[PDB]
């Protein structure tokens, strides 16, 4: 939808497990948040090893 | 209550550090939701470490 949200119409919020990390990683101990998506930006990350 | 059932052979040895980020340092991120006097919600982060 326009809020960056996964929804059914209906138009109830689907869920899931959240993200978290760069990159994000998920966590499946965690409470089924609401699955949304981000149209922004990726943000630079240095080279740590090579 | 909280039924947990770990892999046996899944050890944690690449890293020591915790502050519920370093995922090395653990094998399992469980979250139980608890209720406090008013009823607010609280993040039981339980974290598993072989």
């Amino acid at each position: 939808d326009e809020n960056r949200n996964l929804v059914n119409m209906q138009g109830m919020q689907l869920t899931g497990y959240p993200a978290t990390g760069t990159p994000p990683t998920i966590q499946q101990g965690a409470n089924p948040a609401p699955i949304t998506i981000p149209n922004t930006l990726m943000a630079a990350k240095s080279t740590t090893t090579a | 209550s909280m039924q947990i059932n770990l892999n046996s052979t899944d050890p944690v040895p690449s890293k020591t550090p915790f502050s519920v980020s370093d995922a090395d340092s653990y094998n399992k991120k469980g979250t139980v939701t608890v209720y406090d006097s008013q009823g607010n919600a609280h993040d039981m982060n339980v974290y598993f470490v072989k």
